[PDB]
Formats: C-alpha cells, sequence, structure tokens
C-alpha cells in the first residue's frame, strides 16, 4: 500500500493546482452558446414536417 | 506520528479540505439563480417515427453516424445490425463472435465499425471491404476486463474502456495500447470523446468520474458527489461540460473548468437506476434514460422537466442524438429502437 | 315504496361496478402494452369483455322490467333472452379456459412456452365465443326453446344449454384446480424438507384461501341458479320468479366480481393506480 | 413488397420466439472447481470454450461461463439479470478455500440483482472429497470446528457403499451453504443442491429438471398459489 499513497497524494497534489472560474461565467457561457444555437435546435422547436425526413 | 502512511493520508484529507476550499472559491452562485430569468422550453411532445426490428434480446448500445442517417445496434442474439434510419432497412446484419456484447462504434468515415464485450476483446469490422461480406478486419486484445464503451478518433484511432478499472488508446493496425489511464478503483463504464478528440471523461464505479487529457495520459480532474456508481456520461456540444447518471437515480450536471458540481437533475418520484445520457445539438436539452421504461428530458439550465417519452416496452437500454440534433434514438430491451422527434 | 327504490338503487349500484371495474380492465390492457405483451392476459381480456357485455346488454332491462314489473321494449325480449343466455354463457366458459390455461403453464411449463402461440390463444378465444353465440341465437331465432316478458325456456332446451354452459366448465375447472393444488403441496412439502434440513403449513393455507377464493366464488355465485334453472322447467320442492329471479342476479354479481378476482395481480394494481391515480 | 413484407414478419417471429424460448444459465464459482471442465463436457457429449449452446427435449439451454475475474462483478452480471438460474459450482476438496465459496455464496445469494434468480448448487469433486475422507490427513473440524458436532441427517439417501463418514462430509457442505441459502427466505428465489462429478453424465437431466422447477415456482407464486 506504500506505493498507492505515494500515486493518491501526487495525484491529488496535480488535480489541486488547477485554476478555477466563476460559477457565473460557465453558466453565461453555456447561456449564450445554448441562445445562439437555440432557434436551430429542431428538437427544441420543432421543425415543419416538409423538411423532416420521417414525415415527408 | 512519524510513518510517513499515516502522514500520506493527513496530508490526503488536508488535499480533499483544500479542494473543498478551492471548490467553494469558485462556487459563488447556483445554476438555478442564474437561470431562473429565463423561459422554459415548454411542452415538448416527439412521437415514435420509426421502429426497427430484428433484434432477438435486449439491446445494450447504439450509435448514430456523421450523416445522421446510419446506425449500428447491439442485440444479446450475437448480432450487429446496421440500419438504414430513413427506410427502416438493414444495409448489413453481422453476426458476431461474442453474443454479450456490451459497446459499438462508429467511424466517421463510415468505413469502420466496432463491437466489444465478455470477450474483453475489441473487433473491427470493415465496412467498405471489396468483396463479399463485411467481416473481421481487426482486434484489439489486452484487457483483463469486459469491455463496456469504445469510441473512435479516426479510423485508425479508438479509445475502449475495460473492466480492469483503466482506460487505454490503441493503434488499431499495431494493437498496441499506445497510452494507459489508470486511477480508478471501480469498472469504468462509459467515455465520451470531445468534439474535437482532444479530451474524453469516464465514469467509475469508485463513484467518481476522470476527465483525461489524450494525448498526455494523465488525468486532470476527478469528481465525485453521487452517492453510487456512476453508469453514464456525455460531453456538453460546446466541450467545456458534461453529465452523469448513476444508479441512485439522480443525474449531475459536471464542468471541467469550475472543477465542481454544477446542477443535480432528480425527482423524488425517480427511483429507477439510469443507463444512458445525451446532450441536444445546442445542449440546452439533456436526455436521460431510466429503466421504468420512460425517458426523462430535462432542461439542461433550469434543471425542471420538460418532457417526457413513454414509447418503450422494457427498459431503455441506450439513447443517442445525431450530430445535427435531427432526431433522437432510443434503444431499450425490447428489442426495438425507436426514433423520436 | 322503501323496498322498491332500495332495490332500484343497489341494482343500479350494481350494474355500475360491473361497468366499472370490466371497463377498466378492458382500458388497462388497451391503454398499457406490457400487459397485453403477454399471453395469459388475453382471456382475461376475453373475460373482462364477456362481463361488460353482461353489463351494458343483460342487466339494465331486467332491473327495469323488475321494477315496473311490466317488459316495455315489447317485441324485442325474445333477443334479450338470447343475450342473457349468450353473455351469461361466454363468461362461464371463458372461465373454464383461463383455469385450462393455467394448468397448461404449472403441468408443463417447457411445452407451455413453446405450443402456446397467440394463434393458439385467438384459438381458444374463438372456441368459446363461437360456442356461445351458436348455442344461444340460434335456437331462440328458431324458437326451439319455447314450447312481461316470458322468460320459462323449456324443460329439454334447460337441460341442454345448462349441462354444456355450466357443467362441462364446473367439471373442467374443478379438475384442474384441484390439479394444481396436488402439485403446489408436492412443491411446499419439497421446500419444507429442504428448510428444515437447514433450520435443524402456513404457506398451504395460503393455497387453500387462493383456490377456495377462486373456485368457491364462481360455484357459489353461479350454482344455485343453474340447478334451479334445471329443477324448474322440469317442475312446472318448487320455487317462485321472485327467488328465480334473486338467484339469477347472484348469477349476474359473479359478472361483477370476476375483475376483483382475476385481475388483481400487482402489476395490475399498479396500472389501475396509475389510471385513476 | 407485400410479400416481402409477408416473409420477414413470419421468419422475425418465429426467431423472436426462439431466443425468447431459449434458458440462459449462468455458471458462477470459484476456479479450480471444474467450471470449464463440466461446460467441455456438455460440448463434447451433448453439444472448455466460454459459451455452450445444448438441447434436451426440443428445450434450448445456453450456458455461460464468464471469466472476468473481478469481486463485485455488477456490470458484468447484472446485464445477466433475465437468465433463468445460476449453477453455483464448489471445489468440495479444498478445504480452506471453502470459507471463501461460501462468503462468495452469501454475496451471491443476497445480491440486490439476484433476488429472484434462483441457484443450482453444484458440490463438484465428490470423488477427491472421498479421496480425502478416506485419507483422514486434513479434517474439516480443523477449520470447521462445528463438523465435529455435525449429526448425519436422517433423510440422506446415500448411495449403495457410501462410507458414513463420506456421507457426512458431503451432507456437512450441502448444509453449510444450505444455511446460508435459507436466511435470506422471501420465497423469491431458491438454491438446488446436487452432489457432481466432472464425469456425471446425467448433468443434463438434473438442470432441465431443476429448470422445470424453478418455472413451476414462478408460476405458482405468480397465481399467488404458492
Ligand atoms: N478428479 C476430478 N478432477 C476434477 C473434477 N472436476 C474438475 N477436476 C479438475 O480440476 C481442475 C479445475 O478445473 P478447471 O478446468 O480449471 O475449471 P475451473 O478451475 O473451475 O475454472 P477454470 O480454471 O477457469 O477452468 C481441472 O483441471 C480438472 O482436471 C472431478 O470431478 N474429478
Ligand atoms: N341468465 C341465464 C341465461 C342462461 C344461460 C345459459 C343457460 O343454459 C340457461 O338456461 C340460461
Amino acid at each position: 500500500s506504500i506505493a498507492q499513497a505515494r500515486k493518491l497524494v501526487e495525484q491529488l497534489k496535480m488535480e489541486a493546482n488547477i485554476d478555477r472560474i466563476k460559477v457565473s461565467k460557465a453558466a453565461a457561457d453555456l447561456m449564450a452558446y445554448c441562445e445562439a444555437h437555440a432557434k436551430e435546435d429542431p428538437l427544441l422547436t420543432p421543425v415543419p414536417a416538409s423538411e423532416n425526413p420521417f414525415r415527408e | 506520528s512519524g510513518s510517513e502512511l499515516d502522514q500520506l493520508r493527513q496530508e490526503a484529507e488536508q488535499l480533499k479540505n483544500q479542494i473543498r476550499d478551492a471548490r467553494k472559491a469558485c462556487a459563488d452562485a447556483t445554476l438555478s439563480q442564474i437561470t431562473n430569468n429565463i423561459d422554459p422550453v415548454g411542452r415538448i411532445q416527439m412521437r415514435t417515427r420509426r421502429t426497427l426490428r430484428g433484434h432477438l434480446a435486449k439491446i445494450y448500445a447504439m450509435h448514430w453516424g456523421t450523416d445522421s442517417r446510419l446506425l449500428v445496434s447491439a442485440s444479446q442474439d450475437g448480432k450487429l445490425i446496421i440500419w438504414d434510419s430513413y427506410t427502416t432497412n438493414k444495409v448489413h446484419a453481422i453476426p458476431l463472435r461474442s453474443s454479450w456484447v456490451m459497446t459499438c462504434a462508429y467511424a466517421p468515415s463510415g468505413n469502420y465499425v466496432a463491437c466489444g464485450g465478455l470477450d474483453n476483446i475489441c473487433s473491427i469490422y470493415n465496412l467498405k471491404t471489396r468483396e463479399g461480406n463485411v467481416r473481421v478486419s481487426r482486434e484489439l486484445a489486452g484487457h483483463t476486463g469486459y469491455l463496456s464503451c469504445c469510441r473512435f478518433l479516426d479510423d485508425n484511432q479508438i479509445v475502449t474502456s475495460s473492466g480492469d478499472t483503466t482506460c487505454a488508446l490503441w493503434d488499431i493496425e499495431t494493437g498496441q495500447q499506445t497510452t494507459t489511464f489508470t486511477g480508478h478503483t471501480g469498472d469504468v463504464m462509459s467515455l465520451s470523446l470531445a468534439p474535437d478528440t482532444r479530451l474524453f471523461v469516464s465514469g467509475a464505479c469508485d463513484a467518481s468520474a476522470k476527465l483525461w487529457d489524450v494525448r498526455e495520459g494523465m488525468c486532470r480532474q476527478t469528481f465525485t458527489g453521487h452517492e453510487s456508481d456512476i453508469n453514464a456520461i456525455c460531453f456538453f456540444p460546446n466541450g467545456n461540460a458534461f453529465a452523469t447518471g448513476s444508479d441512485d437515480a439522480t443525474c449531475r450536471l459536471f464542468d471541467l473548468r469550475a472543477d465542481q458540481e454544477l446542477m443535480t437533475y432528480s425527482h423524488d418520484n425517480i427511483i429507477c437506476g439510469i443507463t444512458s445520457v445525451s446532450f441536444s445539438k445546442s445542449g440546452r436539452l439533456l436526455l436521460a434514460g431510466y429503466d421504468d421504461f420512460n425517458c426523462n428530458v430535462w432542461d439542461a439550465l433550469k434543471a425542471d422537466r420538460a418532457g417526457v417519452l413513454a414509447g418503450h416496452d422494457n427498459r431503455v437500454s441506450c439513447l443517442g442524438v445525431t450530430d445535427d440534433g435531427m432526431a433522437v434514438a432510443t434503444g431499450s430491451w425490447d428489442s426495438f429502437l425507436k426514433i423520436w422527434n | 315504496f322503501s323496498v322498491r327504490i332500495l332495490t332500484a338503487c343497489f341494482l343500479s349500484l350494481l350494474i355500475l361496478s360491473t361497468l366499472l371495474g370490466n371497463t377498466l380492465v378492458c382500458a388497462a390492457v388497451i391503454r398499457f402494452r406490457h400487459l397485453r405483451s403477454k399471453v395469459t392476459n388475453f382471456f382475461v381480456i376475453s373475460l373482462a369483455v364477456s362481463d361488460l357485455l353482461v353489463a351494458v346488454l343483460v342487466m339494465p332491462w331486467k332491473a327495469v322490467a323488475e321494477i315496473a314489473g311490466f317488459w316495455p321494449f315489447g317485441s324485442f325480449c325474445n333477443i334479450w333472452v338470447a343475450f342473457d343466455i349468450m353473455c351469461s354463457t361466454a363468461s362461464i366458459l371463458n372461465l373454464c379456459v383461463i383455469s385450462v390455461d393455467r394448468y397448461w403453464a404449472i403441468s408443463s411449463p417447457f411445452r407451455y412456452e413453446r405450443k402456446m402461440t397467440p394463434k393458439a390463444a385467438f384459438i381458444l378465444i374463438s372456441v368459446a365465443w363461437t360456442l356461445s353465440v351458436l348455442i344461444s341465437f340460434i335456437p331462440v331465432q328458431l324458437s326451439w326453446h319455447k314450447a312481461n316478458c316470458d322468460s320459462s325456456l323449456s324443460r329439454t332446451y334447460a337441460i341442454s344449454s345448462s349441462v354444456i354452459s355450466f357443467y362441462i366448465p364446473v367439471a373442467i375447472m374443478i379438475v384442474t384446480y384441484t390439479r394444481i393444488y396436488r402439485i403446489a403441496q408436492k412443491q411446499i412439502r419439497r421446500i419444507a424438507a429442504l428448510e428444515r434440513a437447514a433450520v435443524h403449513f402456513k404457506r398451504e393455507t395460503k393455497v387453500l384461501k387462493t383456490l377456495s377464493v377462486i373456485m368457491g366464488v364462481f360455484v357459489c355465485c353461479w350454482l344455485p341458479f343453474f340447478i334451479l334453472n334445471c329443477i324448474l322447467p322440469f317442475c312446472g320442492f318448487c320455487i317462485d320468479s321472485n327467488t328465480f329471479d334473486v338467484f339469477v342476479w347472484f348469477g349476474w354479481a359473479n359478472s361483477s366480481l370476476n375483475p376483483i378476482i382475476y385481475a388483481f395481480n400487482a402489476d395490475f394494481r399498479k396500472a389501475f393506480s396509475t389510471l385513476l391515480g | 413488397q407485400r410479400e416481402a413484407n409477408k416473409k420477414i414478419e413470419k421468419q422475425l417471429q418465429k426467431d423472436k420466439q426462439v431466443y425468447r424460448a431459449t434458458h440462459r444459465l449462468l455458471l458462477l464459482g470459484a476456479d479450480n472447481s471444474g467450471k470449464s471442465t463440466i461446460v467441455k463436457q456438455m460440448r463434447i457429449l451433448h453439444g472448455g470454450i466460454f459459451e455452450t449452446k445444448f438441447q434436451v427435449d426440443k428445450v434450448n439451454f445456453h450456458m455461460f461461463d464468464v471469466g472476468g475475474q473481478r469481486d463485485e462483478r455488477r456490470k458484468w452480471i447484472q446485464c445477466f439479470n433475465d437468465v433463468t438460474a445460476i449453477i453455483f459450482v464448489v471445489d468440495s476438496s479444498d478445504y480452506n478455500r471453502l470459507q471463501e465459496a461460501l462468503n462468495l455464496f452469501k454475496s451471491i445469494w443476497n445480491n440486490r440483482w439476484l433476488r429472484t434468480i434462483s441457484v443450482i448448487l453444484f458440490l463438484n469433486k465428490q470423488d477427491l472429497l472421498a479421496e480425502k475422507v478416506l485419507a483422514g490427513k486434513s479434517k474439516i473440524e480443523d477449520y470447521f470446528p462445528e463438523f465435529a458436532r455435525y449429526t448425519t441427517p436422517e433423510d440422506a439417501t446415500p448411495e449403495p457403499g457410501e462410507d458414513p463418514r463420506v456421507t457426512r462430509a458431503k451432507y456437512f457442505i450441502r448444509d453449510e451453504f444450505l444455511r446460508i441459502s435459507t436466511a435470506s427466505g422471501d420465497g423469491r428465489h431458491y438454491c438446488y443442491p446436487h452432489f457432481t462429478c466432472a464425469v456425471d453424465t446425467e448433468n443434463a437431466r438434473r438442470i432441465f429438471n431443476d429448470c422445470r422447477d424453478i418455472i413451476q415456482r414462478m408460476h405458482l407464486r405468480q397465481y399467488e398459489l404458492l
């Protein structure tokens, strides 16, 4: 168990020293990517059956 | 004290509390507070447009093509069927050696198919073969556990997930594990490649998800929070977020750059486990497959449920959205696939 | 008066309960395809349809004629009595089938999963319904049962339609359920051997409870009417029209109870719960 | 068009019914228990390899042995929640890994995903057990002192010429596994013990009989009879 403890500490030290951003910015980018493509998602806004290959 | 093992346990817990502090530093708001002013997507009522039959047992995997037209399906009858979703016709029906297949992938060129299972072997078949019938082309051996998922990078790179709690990047021709990713305690169940092939995440039975750097072979982030084993995972179409579903009847959305959980999707009336997850084309909609024969549609921004998909007669084992967002497919334990839009 | 209006309201409640239970069964089947998925469920649907016909067609007119005392639809009632003979006979018939079904699934489980294809299920349902319609309509429209609406059939028709419609199904059902009892007693004894060995009556009482409930409700509900239907035209010791009418109502009462005794599996319970909420 | 639809739906209906009619049996048990030898023998005498497909009396079976080699074989086993029965094989002649086998059996019998899967217990390698019993060199009481106070059951049906020591040994192992199997209870699943050796040939009639019993008891508890 001596090797796995050195490996657990070194992995946690590598994962610990990351720089994190604010949740506000993560949500603002998600909202921007959402509304930037919202009008093009057929599953959200149903597209008329004419351009639907399974309805025409 | 003095024994470096107990001191490593102490520095470990110290690091977990430094991580909790580094998480609360960026934990300034909640997703609900940010998205309280958005409008709900409204009622979304998709209907079954096709039903693809032929399979003799419960289906376990499906994968759209890049053309959003072809897809591969795996049943426990020893078959790997390729479907033309427009006409519901089968283009090929490849019998497999081991009938307990658990995953299948589709090369972005449409040139190769993959599959694997309890044989701990990933078999690649060239669909663009030049004579007779599609047959085995390559076969990647080396895992001491069952292959649960595999995905192509290109026609010669594929990443696999196995029951030896490790992931590996392979050179299909040479059959060598070009890169090994270790660190999970339990069985790694699912992987999802980033839209730029550069990264991928994996969910294991140690109630943890891990983000792996493809080119460097190191684990970048480890996320926890689920009380059970994580069974499914998928990237947000943007590439900076992903969702997980677990046996504890809960879905959780994590962000990579913030290094903590962002949102939890659950209802006190949903008690069955969860088998598959997938984002919409814009990532605004999150689809999750439950054992209760239903598909729950969550609003990936407000955590509110926006729709249900009651169209299968048995447990939904898998699902997948087209890459163009034109339709969604669902594979279930009724030996049927259903397209919804 | 008080008795007349009370009989009226109770009978209307009986009819409404029959309709609700059986329409709930047919709807719970049609709405949920995972209940319609198996094959044994087909026969239960047949039973529900038989009881729904009893309800909508036969019962209310007899209740009105019992209240008012006179048959108002007139030339109709020939048909009515035919319908009566038919529906109250597809019901008993259907029970027989369901019982035999269960037997095939317990005395030879392997042969069952192989041989019972939905084609054989439809053949059995067809046998039930065609025996009913044949033996019912044909002698009415041909006026063979005849030598306010006169329901007195005839001495030979009584015995004939009775032997068929009741005494063959009750024989088959008693034989079948007693065979199932022998088998269940065997399996309990085996499990008891193993469990007593490991650790080194109640479940038998449970078997008795369920078999007695099933077979005993059917018999104690239909049998008196049919021993009367046997003796009365013969004895034209004897009884009166009112008693014959209440024992008739017992017969149609089985038609009310059938859903609760044949369609309360746990999944059936949850389907009802998710329909009504 | 119409006749293509007719030929397809009826061939696919017969194949769907056939797969529905094949009884999958999962083989589980420690290694050094002759599991692979039993599957190899079935492949030989009726028709080793990871898989086996064999028919008894027009009844199809599919026997599978999983070689994933781990402890919580959840996903590798919870994908096989619909098998008719689990054949648990145990090397009765390995006196010290028997507690390991018992613990694994306890974890299987109380598994959350097998609450309804009945298990057929094969106590394999009885000939080696008789050899060890006649040798009298490694006694079970040294590992399980309870065997000292154990009494041969009065319901035992020994084969002609069986040493009471051997009878007591094999029925002791039987009751050691039955003590685990009878706790859980709940009537959702049962254990069917069998004394077997690798050369026994009726080891198909036993699996047939007991799959039939499992189906009988499922049909009984379905109609609330049992
Ligand atoms: N004398 C005797 N030997 C047996 C019997 N059954 C199995 N063996 C031996 O025990 C060994 C262990 O069996 P294996 O073939 O390894 O099967 P297993 O150990 O249960 O599982 P694997 O190791 O994966 O094959 C075999 O090599 C057989 O030679 C038996 O009934 N009698
Ligand atoms: N409700 C009684 C209808 C009926 C049905 C069958 C018979 O044999 C019979 O004599 C009378």
